């Protein structure tokens, strides 16, 4: 999830 | 004095955007964890990659090591944490109890003990031996973005997309603090100062802030780079010069004087948003990681 918004 | 990093490595091998990137204690070791759902493994001296551990069913955003440096927990959209053996690439333990991904993850220096956040707005404290949970703490009213131990894992610091950073007592869960300015955007990231006295928390305005929890005050802030958007890592920085390091969404490491708030370094290279940065435990060397269009990691290094 940390690597999109 | 002002650092002078430059460019020792681009670590290449993640198929999605990077997430995460942390140091070994013992600092032979680069661990970084990916949308991929994979962990890699990296020299962290000549960049040379050495294994991929695999297990997770889908992304990883968060990755962290065990004080002996034998041991890592990831935190994956899947729901779960897992435990691995470095050495064998083995999962030890499966984590299982929160509710939606989980975002972020750390052991304590004890390493008996794992701390959790999830978008299912918790924060786990987890039995490292068994993989049983020991509490659940209705820790926050958004997703969690950051937890993480003090110096002797007496306390945990959560951060939340509810603006809100808590200061939790380990031991019996116990909320202590709760820190809010007039003002609420999405905590984006914290961490305890290496000695436990301050904070350091990320807010989705640009800004870092250093707090002194216990008093409620912030003592420092740090601005010029780009947040708005994502989770992205910051850092104390304590091998040389005393610095702040974080990523930015204008792809560039930033680094900061702590004590004068003054961008010391821009460190340029990567093509997407440095979501991760990590500073080595005993030398000058910086990891950090981007997303997407990028995929890699770089590892550079200073003399001071």
């Amino acid at each position: 999830a940390r690597t999109k918004q | 004095v002002k650092p002078n990093y430059a460019l020792k490595f681009t670590l290449a091998g993640h198929t999605k955007a990077v997430s995460s990137v942390k140091f070994s204690p013992n600092g032979e070791w680069l661990a970084s964890s990916s949308a991929d759902k994979l962990i890699k493994i990296w020299g962290a001296y000549d960049g040379k990659f050495e294994k991929t551990i695999s297990g997770h069913k889908l992304g990883i955003s968060d990755v962290a090591w065990s004080s002996d440096s034998n041991l890592l927990v990831s935190a994956s959209d899947d729901k779960t944490l897992k435990i691995w053996d470095v050495s064998s690439g083995k999962c030890l333990k499966t984590l299982k109890g929160h509710s939606n991904y989980v975002f972020c993850c750390n052991f304590n220096p004890q390493s008996n003990l794992i701390v959790s956040g999830s978008f299912d707005e918790s924060v786990r404290i987890w039995d490292v031996k068994t993989g049983k949970c020991l509490k659940t703490l209705p820790a926050h009213s958004d997703p969690v973005s950051a937890v993480h131990f003090n110096r002797d894992g007496s306390l945990i610091v959560s951060s939340s997309y509810d603006g809100l950073c808590r200061i939790w007592d380990t031991a019996s869960g116990q909320c202590l603090k709760t820190l809010i300015d007039d003002d609420n955007p999405p905590v984006s990231f914290v961490k305890f100062s290496p000695n436990g006295k301050y904070i350091l928390a990320a807010t989705l305005d640009n800004t870092l802030k250093l707090w002194d929890y216990s008093k409620g005050k912030c003592l420092k802030t740090y601005t010029g780079h780009k947040n708005e958007k994502y989770c992205i890592f910051a850092n104390f920085s304590v091998t040389g010069g005393k610095w702040i390091v974080s990523g930015s969404e204008d792809n560039l490491v930033y680094i900061w004087n702590l004590q004068t708030k003054e961008i010391v370094q821009k460190l340029q290279g990567h093509t997407d948003v440095v979501i991760s940065t990590a500073c080595h435990p005993t030398e000058n060397i910086i990891a950090s990681a981007a997303l997407e269009n990028d995929k890699t990691i770089k590892l550079w290094k200073s003399d001071c």
